């Protein structure tokens, strides 16, 4: 359950 | 839903627009620092705050202005009023202490150990990994994108699958 910072 | 500020990590005068997603340590490593070579006496600058977000580990910290915080309707805005008051009564009033603090903050962005992996993999074949961060307790572990973790912490992936 991961995420990355996206514009 | 919206994001929530957990903690104000730092403050700077930085290049106008050098905020948001392009300022995470992994965006900086891939595309260069949006604030690189900024000299406040040579170009427009603005006050920027380094934010630790609720539910996101320290590798996802971003620089933000009061404007970007208000525009994204972030929660925890009371902490901004609180940090601004604390910052002003520090300038009126150490370098070895600030350096020590900074080194510590850098450690929170280091994977010490991987302790679990997702059954599902991305189209690129990466699972997500549950990470233990250097200098932080196990309560601060987080699920992270395997492709991101493999860039700098392949040795932690290798140790986890060696067991
Ligand atoms: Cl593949
Ligand atoms: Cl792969
Ligand atoms: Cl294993």
């Amino acid at each position: 359950t991961s995420r990355r910072k996206r514009a | 839903e919206f994001e929530t500020i957990e903690r104000f990590m730092d403050c700077r005068i930085g290049r106008k627009g050098a905020t948001g997603a392009t300022t995470t340590i992994y965006a900086v490593e891939a595309d260069g620092d949006p604030n690189a070579g900024f000299e406040k006496n040579k170009e427009p600058g603005e006050i920027q705050y380094l934010i630790k977000w609720k539910g996101w580990s320290h590798i996802h910290n971003t620089w933000e202005t009061e404007e970007t915080l208000k525009q994204q309707n972030v929660r925890g805005m009371k902490k901004l009023d609180n940090y601004k008051k604390k910052d002003q009564e520090t300038k009126r009033w150490y370098n070895c202490q600030q350096e020590l603090t900074d080194d510590l903050h850098k450690q929170y962005q280091i994977v010490e150990r991987i302790i679990a992996h997702s059954n599902q993999k991305s189209a690129a074949g990466y699972p997500d990994y549950y990470c233990k961060w250097q200098g932080l307790p196990y309560s601060e572990c987080s699920w992270e994108d395997g492709a991101l973790i493999s860039k700098k912490f392949q040795a932690c992936i290798d140790e986890y699958f060696s067991r």
